């Protein structure tokens, strides 16, 4: 009751991921809360069921969508009157973050939010009245939201825009908001060039990327992951967005990224990463293993012919499905970094966040 | 009666090869071809064996550009066409064989050949035929043959990493599965999933095993032991022509030094290098990769979905076929032994 | 009690003016699509489904229809499908078609109904099972079944003249209304509909029409006792007169496979673009279905087909989804890009294709520009021509240099109207219009109405 | 129950005799096999008289449980040894064995049944019922195998 | 707050206006319980703790006679003389309101758990949720309609799309001349539409502030469920940007809110139901239903209350084996030996005698029965007397009807 | 480090014996108190057993300013076989034991003890002509070293330098 109910596992896992939670998407977290939402806010509940369905997904949007609800909260915010702001809307965040993290895995864009707003929340002054702190929270998480990705995102597009030139054929992989941006700016601003968007089931979100290609005008090939090498000798130059930079240099990114990068390199074309500093992070992976996302088994499902195979795939005792989410591309296979600062080597990560931490 | 039945089946197949092909596997495929040949050795009049090999290479050009990415029915040619120059060349008084037909350097330096195949020898016909039989005999176990060295390439505890469906792959390892248990984890090698059903097959063989697509075969690699495929031809420098996304599972091995294994039978081998010939992958309709309900999208994206990926040499580690293990430097003396060099090109 | 062979019954005959003027020395079945006759992937589609006799109806240019069947694939001895070729003067629908076939008891059981422009790789095995067990079941109750294909209405191969709205008992894929959006804003259903089904009423409109029909001879009985009856009206009649008789028409969808019918100029366009793009693989290209030595080719990257003795010159480019017939000569610093161009044609220096289909023969000099627009066998361009999108130049047309022909122009070796009202005074070549040695007649909206101009 | 007797007279072939035979285990020297229509006495398909043309292994065209047609080339009825040879068989010998196998193979499954009706028990009862009845037949003919078959087709009618 | 719970309980019955006399319909003892309890315990289970139920003055002071629930109602009473629709009881409540509105009728018997209502509101940011149920048919005879007078019963037309959720078209029969016309861009947007025709109404809608917000400045919608649900699923599509609705949306929405610099996979207004084809799902408004309701209702009763017995403890039976499990007794109906009762629903202070069969019949309070009495398939409104051996069968007697000794009247509707 | 790990998770430990001071032996008795599934080699079966290691995790005795490690004798090899399986390695060394010198030369990094160690003394007079060398640390290089856990977190080998500017001053490097 006043703690959520903890999300059911959905089936058998793979024993090496055997750590990490797997859910259904089915099978939702609001099946046992009151519908007039107590003990969780209304707009957390309202984020959740979004997050635990994908109808919001991507590292910019789900951190724009929870700093939203952020405010929400904020806004309705009344201080106990034996109790100090500081102190108690840090305590009362916390169980909204544990069912964020229940609904689905909280992405490391989310959790430097979170991280920066506990932050400015702590660093406000006890004598500061309840409206006048508010107010300022707000207009700290508007300018956090300004700043952190909608600048930095113009200028990376603008660094990003002399990588690429004339006749060259840029290899996408998924749906990154980022380097779709990137791509229609430099075409709107006189480049002329192919993109080959490479997909992969079961999300499929390649194909978003493609439909904007179009409406920019760009030229579009589309493939799958498999047939990657049999298109990267035309490829001049491979374009990746990531969900997370870690301390170490790698790339925390769509799973098949670090396959893309290692085919490219085997072929010999350059591999360029775009990421916002805010999603930097000072966790380290050494694998995919370690700490992952375990999607919905379900979801690789394919009807292929008038049978499905995999179909009741949980009456076979022996049989399991691994959707895995994530994946890490060692800095050695990533020659190039392109954030709002410019343009750094994979291993000045550390550094960037350095320079991020001494303001703060 | 003999021509009205041969030219309609020779149709038939063609017609076959060139549309569909069924559920037909590889060793149909080569016992038909060698049906078909044994046919036209029969029936068809020949007086030598100079004749004899013209038509059968007449026959097989066309059965070859009926389909070219089907390399067996070449390879099953150009075998029958090698076991006719044997055969002509054991009653020709040529003592032993199958050394001086290869260019050689102990050969050139003790003389040479001179060729011919006019002389007409009525005892021929039984002993091509015999030939061929002894083939198809072969063809009967060599699956059994490789699927019997399954226990001397597993371990206890083993992960094996294998893409697609290959009937071979899994003979060999539920063969593995009765005396050893180990984990089996299948790429489904979109956009054709066939390796979903590669894992229900093991599923029902009690092998503990996992399915995942194309996108984690490098997040998985680093935990796999060993990795087993199939193929559908092996090139003559050892090169693979396998189901597309195979070149990118050898590179995350190499990458990790995990062994690649290859199941194959020996008429599988194909004495063509890939210098070109822009008839290597095969291109099906692009719906199964971009939907057509994907609307006016489509009318300026364009959508290729080859079939085929290939594989170099330098990233295989072990061929095992019926005659056992060899090493891909090895696959150019196993090309010598079956094809004749003037057959290479039909 | 096995059925007999599968049957089908091919009308040769659009019985339309809808390639009007390029019909004039052409019947429209002969029209190459990538280099091969329509008719011819209409066989190739029959033979690959199992049809092993198929009844040819041709009516307009019957004799040119019948010459090229003789040397065709389908009519060899060895051929399983085999092609009987019926021509008659008095055809003039598919009604009459039909009804000759009524009255010559050609079927037996059910047959495939198909025109000569459809072209498919579906295999109708599924749907003539499923049409087989309906008959079974309910004795003489559903006579036919349409095969439709799934596809979005913005897809190119979706015109606004054959677009289609069904109302479907979802339960049983039977259709309950059927009806054709050309010019409408606002789709009506009768409440009828819904009279005994009270779950499944589903409104589609994204079926493609393959043109495809899986038919019973009630079919041809029906369009026997209903003299007065196109395809388009026994659906409407039937689905009308229900309970007068109870007739039901049934639909199967494919999603995996491609079917289309050429009945106009974008419909061409659009469906010779997804041949080219290996839409309705196997029958590509290279495949060489036709069995024809004259169109084998090779296919490159970038779906780039090329056949044999093809020259091309130094600095051209063949950007994607071209091919090249056998014998085509191209000149130097030539830009071609998504055009399909037949055997024996001309190209001159610095020439841009885009879009473009050439014909057997067409002579293009240097310098010219051509976007979206047909040259039929024969023609010619001269140089410092333009050709803007959706221009067509029929057989043995010649454009004079330093012209600019604007969109939708139409020049035919045809007077544009004369023969039109007449349905004596040689009107001259305009140079206006045409250019200087210039052979043609621009065809002006007379002719237009049903051309390559529309949405 | 296991009641099993020969299908000829004789308990032991003759050389230059296509018999049928079952692989039932490989060895160095060549393949062991059990001689079908012998009561499955033991006999060794030699490696070197196995093709014409030169062998590697053994398993290359001998399969475990297949049955063959194979000439005897020598016979030992003191050691027990007889060597088949699978080179030396033509097809139509091949063809002609095969009928014959499926002749006496139906002839004795006729017998066995009439045994196991009659409630036979031993295989001394089973050879003294082909003694009576097929071999008399085989002996009359001057024809194993086919006399019986052909005397058997005599009867009904 | 993310809900305010509003019960929209003038009284109607406009097909019920033989029961809708004794006493008004939100009262009528469905399951020995009033019919506006059925409502309000759903909010209880949800967990709501605060309702505006609009009624008259009769019904306000049932709901403050000891009526058994914990949260605190606010019942606002209207003027009884005054014709108004629910839109208009809105626009009466509309101070009231705050937060969205979650806006039921006092009629809806149900088990479906709210969630998957509430659920469509929230990850969608839907404008509108709906309730629908799945068509059913009523094979049993209704106590008073026999000689069929069957109406014609205009059916709405419900258009959703193939993922069964959207609602892309929703028109009535009586609008429509024998023409169902569809706008044709719907059909471009989505192309297949699965239609539905017996779709019942559960009035559970979900509606938006700026819903009310607009409702404020436009007075030609009278009614919810005939004027303002159509009204949105027509300006679903009506384009988009007196004041239309669309200029009331002030809330950029959740799925959307930066159309730039992030990805999300014009269409401000959308609608969405959820069409329960399984469970319990009544919307008491005919005499058939309600008797229906009256019958199915013991099972939701024991799941929802299982602390309440299906015998009431101070009822005086002298043949305690002779009633079924499904049957309910009220507080005292003292009843007699050789009484059996049959899957029947036993109101409050009635008297029964002895040799009395009670089979699937409906009794209200203060309703007598005499010796030798058999009633099968009735129902027996408040204060009603049944004198010796009486014979009813599928017969509605009215409040206070005096029925003759030994009269078999069989299938009349007995009103005064 | 692995007690820590092994209270919520499974694994398979496989230590090196270290020889000739084989003190792993006495790190595979403490990880098998612990209930560790764990396994004692020696250091001739690491390039063997590497191909079925999932992750390597060893100590060190210094870190040098580079990145580089002095560790235990065999360590050298160890990485070297990580890096042919691409296997990654973790060091988990504390703050205190960075170094700023650098690998330049100085001839005094191996530590070299008695060779009793490698050869007894009771060999005899084979002794007298054998040249005999027992080396203690191994000098690892930073391109083997995939990550740096200490008490501030992970690193990585490439970052090492700033830890020593925020640690030691370079006039101090040479004392
Ligand atoms: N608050 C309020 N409730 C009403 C009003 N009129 C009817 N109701 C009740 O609210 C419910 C919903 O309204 P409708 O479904 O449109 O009822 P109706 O239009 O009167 O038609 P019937 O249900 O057949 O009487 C009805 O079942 C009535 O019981 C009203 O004017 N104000």
């Amino acid at each position: 009751r006043q703690q959520v109910p903890t999300r059911k596992d959905y089936g058998s896992k793979v024993s090496l991921f055997s750590h990490l939670p797997q859910y259904s998407r089915q099978n939702s977290l609001t099946q046992f809360m009151s519908i007039p939402s107590s003990v969780i806010h209304p707009a957390m509940v309202r984020l959740g069921l979004q997050y635990s369905q994908g109808l919001v997904s991507g590292s910019n949007a789900r951190c724009i969508a929870l700093l939203r609800a952020l405010q929400q909260v904020i806004q309705d915010y009344t201080t106990p009157p034996n109790e100090e702001l500081s102190r108690d809307l840090v305590n009362k965040l916390k169980p909204y973050m544990s069912f964020l993290t229940q609904c689905r895995p909280l992405s490391a864009s989310m959790h430097n939010a979170i991280k920066f707003l506990n932050k400015e929340i702590t660093s406000v002054g006890s004598s500061k009245r309840e409206e006048e702190a508010k107010s300022e929270l707000r207009a700290a998480i508007d300018r956090y939201v300004q700043e952190k990705i909608v600048l930095a995102a113009q200028a990376i597009s603008r660094f990003a825009y002399q990588k690429i030139s004339n006749g060259d054929v840029i290899l996408v992989y998924g749906c990154s908001s980022l380097v779709s941006r990137i791509l229609q700016e430099a075409w709107t601003e006189g480049r002329r060039f192919r993109v080959v968007v490479v997909d992969s089931r079961p999300w499929l979100e390649g194909r978003h990327t493609l439909r904007s290609l179009v409406h920019a005008g760009v030229p579009a090939s589309y493939l799958l992951i498999p047939a990657a090498s049999y298109v990267l000798p035309e490829v001049s130059k491979v374009l990746l967005g990531a969900h997370a930079l870690l301390a170490n240099g790698s790339v925390m990114s769509r799973v098949g990224t670090a396959q893309l990068a290692l085919v490219a390199r085997a072929h010999n074309v350059p591999v360029l990463v775009c990421c916002e500093t805010y999603k930097f992070c000072e966790r380290v992976q050494t694998d995919a293993f370690v700490s992952n996302e375990l999607d919905d088994p379900d979801d690789l499902q394919c009807k292929r012919g008038e049978h499905v195979a995999l179909a009741n795939w949980q009456n076979h005792a022996s049989l399991r499905l691994l959707n895995l989410v994530y994946d890490v591309t060692p800095p050695e296979l990533v020659d190039l970094v392109i954030t709002e600062l410019g343009m750094i080597p994979c291993s000045s990560v550390p550094v960037v966040l350095r320079v991020k931490s001494s303001d703060q | 009666a003999k021509g009205s039945e041969l030219s309609e089946r020779i149709e038939s197949f063609v017609e076959t090869l060139k549309r569909g092909g069924g559920p037909r596997s590889s060793e149909e495929m080569a016992r038909e071809t060698l049906g078909l040949l044994r046919q036209i050795i029969t029936d068809h009049r020949w007086s030598n064996a100079g004749e004899l090999m013209e038509l059968i290479r007449r026959e097989g050009r066309r059965m070859t550009a009926a389909q070219p990415s089907e390399t067996t029915v070449g390879n099953m040619v150009r075998r029958v066409l090698k076991i006719i120059r044997e055969e002509y060349g054991r009653l020709h008084g040529r003592s032993d064989e199958s050394d001086q037909q290869e260019s050689l350097h102990k050969l050139l330096t003790s003389g040479g050949l001179n060729e011919d195949f006019s002389f007409h020898y009525a005892q021929l016909q039984s002993n091509i035929i015999e030939a061929i039989n002894e083939l198809l005999v072969e063809l009967e176990g060599t699956m059994e043959n490789i699927a019997a060295q399954a226990l001397e390439h597993i371990h206890s505890n083993e992960v094996i990493m294998t893409i697609g469906f290959s009937r071979t792959v899994e003979a060999f390892l539920k063969e593995a599965a009765r005396k050893r248990k180990f984990h089996v984890i299948v790429a489904e090698c979109a956009p054709f999933c066939q390796g979903h059903e590669m894992a229900v097959n093991l599923s029902k063989a009690g092998i503990e095993t996992t399915v995942m697509t194309d996108a984690a075969i490098f997040a998985v690699m680093s935990r796999v032991n060993k990795v087993i495929i199939g193929t559908k031809t092996i090139l003559a420098n050892g090169a693979l022509r396998a189901v597309t996304g195979t070149h990118t599972l050898a590179l995350a091995a190499k990458h990790h030094s995990t062994p690649l294994i290859v199941c194959a039978p020996m008429f599988k081998l194909s004495p063509q290098f890939p210098n070109e010939e822009d008839s290597f992958h095969k291109f099906v309709a692009p719906e199964e990769v971009l939907p057509f309900t994907e609307g006016d999208i489509l009318e300026k994206v364009s959508v290729h979905c080859p079939v085929f990926d290939y594989v170099p040499p330098e990233l295989i580690t072990l061929f095992i076929s019926n005659i056992g293990g060899n090493a891909p430097s090895y696959i150019y003396r196993l090309m010598s032994e079956l094809y004749h060099p003037d057959d290479h090109v039909l | 009690e096995p059925p007999p062979p599968l049957q089908a019954v091919l009308v040769a005959d659009s019985f339309d003016r809808r390639f009007f003027p390029i019909s004039k020395d052409q019947p429209r079945v002969l029209l190459p699509l990538a280099n091969v006759a329509l008719i011819d992937y209409t066989l190739e589609f029959l033979t690959a489904t199992g049809v092993q006799e198929t009844f040819v109806f041709c009516c307009w240019k019957a004799a040119q229809i019948k010459e090229h069947l003789l040397k065709s694939k389908w009519c060899r001895p060895t051929s399983l499908n085999v092609v009987r070729i019926i021509t008659s003067e008095l055809y003039r629908s598919l009604g009459d078609v039909l009804r000759d076939v009524d009255a010559k008891a050609l079927v037996r059981s059910d047959f495939l109904l198909v025109y000569g422009d459809v072209i498919s790789n579906i295999n109708i095995t599924r749907a003539l099972e499923e049409h087989r067990l309906r008959r079974k079941l309910e004795k003489n109750v559903s006579v036919m079944t349409m095969i439709f294909k799934e596809s979005s209405p913005s897809h190119p191969t979706r015109c606004h003249e054959d677009n289609v709205v069904v109302a479907v008992d979802s339960t049983t894929n039977r259709v309950l209304h059927f009806q054709k959006t050309q010019g409408l804003r606002r789709f009506a259903f009768p409440l009828s509909l819904f009279q005994g089904s009270s779950d499944g009423v589903e409104v589609r409109y994204d079926l493609l029409d393959c043109h495809i029909s899986i038919c019973s001879p009630q079919v041809a009985q029906l369009f026997t006792d209903n003299f007065d009856y196109t395809r388009d009206d026994f659906v409407r009649g039937l689905l009308v007169n229900e309970e007068i008789l109870g007739n039901q028409i049934h639909m199967h969808v494919t999603a995996k496979e491609y079917g289309a019918r050429v009945s106009n100029l974008h419909m061409y366009s659009a469906v010779c673009a997804d041949v080219i793009r290996r839409w309705v693989y196997p029958l590509t290209p290279e495949a060489n279905f036709t069995d024809s030595t004259t169109q084998s080719c090779t296919h490159s990257r970038h779906n780039i087909y090329r056949g044999p003795e093809v020259s091309l010159g130094h600095g051209s480019i063949l950007e994607e989804n071209v091919l090249l017939g056998s014998g085509t000569v191209i000149g130097s610093n030539c830009f071609i890009t998504n055009s399909v161009i037949g055997p024996g044609c001309h190209i001159g220096d610095n020439v841009v294709l885009d879009q473009t289909y050439l014909w057997q023969g067409v002579r293009v000099a240097a310098g010219a520009q051509i976007h979206q627009s047909l040259l039929c066998d024969n023609a010619e361009v001269k140089e410092r021509v333009t050709l803007k999108p959706r221009s067509v130049l029929t057989s043995q047309v010649v454009v004079g240099p330093n012209i600019t022909l604007p969109e939708g122009s139409v020049i035919s070796l045809h007077p544009p109207d004369a023969e039109e009202d007449e349905d004596v005074k040689m009107k001259g070549y305009n140079p206006a219009e045409v250019g200087a040695a210039g052979k043609g007649y621009l065809w002006k909206a007379a002719g237009m109405n049903m051309e390559e101009e529309e949405e | 129950p296991g009641l099993s007797c020969r299908f000829y007279q004789h308990k032991f072939p003759e050389v230059e005799d296509v018999v049928m035979v079952n692989v039932r285990s490989i060895a160095e020297m060549g393949a062991y096999v059990s001689l079908l229509e012998y009561n499955n006495i033991e006999g060794m398909i030699l490696l070197s008289e196995l093709s014409r043309r030169r062998i590697r292994s053994i398993n290359k065209l001998i399969r475990i449980g297949r049955n063959e047609c194979v000439v005897v080339i020598r016979v030992d009825k003191e050691k027990g040894y007889i060597d088949l040879s699978k080179r030396r068989v033509s097809p139509e010998e091949a063809i002609k064995c095969e009928d014959k196998f499926t002749k006496s193979k139906t002839v004795y499954s006729i017998l066995r049944h009439v045994a196991e009706v009659l409630e036979y028990t031993k295989d001394e009862q089973l050879e003294s019922l082909f003694q009576r009845t097929a071999w008399v037949f085989d002996d009359k003919y001057k024809r194993p195998g086919y006399g019986a078959y052909d005397a058997f087709k005599h009867a009904v009618s | 707050m993310e809900f305010q719970a509003v019960v929209m309980a003038v009284g109607g019955g406009s097909r019920m206006t033989d029961l809708t006399s004794s006493i008004p319909k939100p009262l009528l003892p469905v399951g020995n319980k009033p019919l506006i309890w059925y409502p309000l315990n759903l909010l209880e289970r949800v967990g709501f703790e605060e309702v505006i139920v609009v009624t008259t003055r009769d019904v306000q002071k049932a709901l403050c006679a000891e009526f058994k629930m914990k949260m605190k109602p606010d019942i606002v009473c209207i003027p009884d003389d005054a014709d108004m629709g629910t839109a208009d009881s809105l626009r009466y409540i509309y101070p009231k309101l705050k937060t969205d509105v979650l806006v039921l009728s006092c009629d809806l018997i149900t088990d479906v758990a709210l969630h998957e209502v509430v659920d469509l509101f929230r990850a969608y940011d839907a404008s509108l949720a709906m309730l629908m149920r799945k068509g059913q048919d009523s094979i049993e005879p209704v106590p008073g309609q026999k000689g069929k007078k069957k109406a014609v019963e205009q059916r709405d037309f419900i258009g959703v799309d193939s993922t069964g959720k959207r609602l892309l078209f929703m028109a009535n029969e009586a609008d429509l001349d024998e023409e169902l016309v569809i706008k044709g861009s719907i059909l471009q947007k989505h192309p297949r539409i699965r239609f539905h025709t017996g779709l019942v109404d559960a009035h559970l809608y979900c509606l938006k502030k700026y819903i009310v917000d607009f409702l404020m400045e436009n007075g030609s919608i009278t009614s919810i469920r005939s004027e303002l649900i159509p009204y949105l699923v027509r300006k679903q599509f009506s384009s988009a940007s007196s004041l239309d609705i669309y200029s009331f949306i002030k809330e950029a929405n959740t799925l959307n809110l930066a159309p730039y610099d992030a990805c999300w996979n014009r269409s401000q207004v959308r609608c969405y139901v959820h069409i329960m084809k399984e469970g319990l799902c009544s919307r008491v408004s005919t005499l058939g239903l309600y008797m229906e309701a009256n019958r199915q209702v013991p099972k939701l009763l024991s799941a929802l209350c299982p602390e309440e017995p299906p015998v009431h403890s101070s009822a005086q039976i002298v043949s305690k084996h002779l009633v079924g499990v499904d049957s309910l007794i009220g507080p005292e109906t003292q009843i007699g030996e050789k009484s059996s009762i049959k899957r029947s629903v036993i109101g409050s202070s009635c008297l029964i005698k002895d040799r009395v069969t009670i089979t699937n019949c409906l009794l209200m309070n203060s309703v007598t029965v005499e010796e030798g009495s058999n009633i099968q398939g009735s129902v027996i409104c408040n204060n009603a007397v049944i004198e010796k051996g009486a014979d009813i069968k599928d017969c509605l007697i009215g409040s206070g009807q005096r029925i003759e000794a030994k009269a078999k009247r069989v299938n009349e509707v007995i009103v005064g």
